[PDB]
């Protein structure tokens, strides 16, 4: 979709007369903590520390 | 509740199914 | 075949497609980027400290 | 003191460090598994700074910058060798 063949008469590796999107166009980060996708049952501190219980002493 | 995921998640903008960006998106690594 | 009734305006921007459709892009050799020339890390160099041997 | 002029000239040997850290390549490596460790922090990005915003920089920036982080209680000064203490 991108046009005529190129052969490797080309040294550079990308043309120059390809389209180079600016800065502006490429979407930022969001640098910071978002909430934790939890369930109810996992979300119970009794939960937390049977599964900690089972990391650490059996797994 | 257990069947409350199911509800929520109803309310998506998604495009036949499928959760796709409505534009092109460019990320880059600095 | 050729003749007038052609608008100059048509007949120019025939001519320039005519010349552009067949016309192989080239390299500008423009917009380039620094090529990497690689260094020893520090740890891999001998100190800064040198004196008289001898 | 921080000039507007000398950040401009200042402006081209930033971006031209910026470019080169790939010539250390340990430190270059070090930097990207800082990226892709802290993905979700400032913390992760490079410590030379994004490049297309190195050109972005003002006086204005750093003066604000200096002047919100070398604080007092921010300062450590050590020394060591042939000095006397008092």
């Amino acid at each position: 979709v991108y046009g005529k063949l190129i052969f490797n008469n080309i040294k550079e590796y990308t043309p120059s007369w390809i389209k180079t999107i600016p800065y502006s166009q490429v979407t930022k980060p969001i640098l910071r903590k978002q909430p934790q996708i939890v369930g109810k049952i996992n979300a119970d501190p009794k939960v937390k520390k049977f599964w900690v219980f089972l990391r650490e002493n059996v797994q | 509740g257990v069947l409350s995921e199911y509800n929520q998640r109803l309310s998506k903008k998604l495009h036949k199914g499928h959760l796709v960006e409505d534009k092109p998106t460019f990320f880059v690594t600095s | 075949r050729d003749t007038s009734k052609y608008d100059p305006a048509l007949l120019e921007s025939v001519k320039n497609e005519l010349k552009q459709s067949a016309a192989l892009p080239a390299d500008n050799g423009a917009n380039k980027t620094k090529k990497s020339k690689p260094i020893l890390p520090d740890w891999l160099q001998p100190k800064f400290g040198k004196a008289f041997q001898a | 003191v921080f000039n507007k002029q000398q950040v401009e000239a200042e402006k081209e040997a930033v971006y031209n460090n910026a470019l080169s850290a790939q010539n250390d390549q340990q430190g270059l490596l070090l930097e990207n598994i800082h990226f892709t460790a802290y993905r979700d922090h400032y913390f992760g990005q490079p410590t030379h700074g994004i490049r297309e915003n190195l050109h972005n920089i003002t006086d204005e920036v750093v003066k604000n910058f200096v002047k919100t982080n070398y604080v007092g209680s921010n300062f450590v000064v050590a020394a060591a060798g042939n000095v006397n203490s008092q």
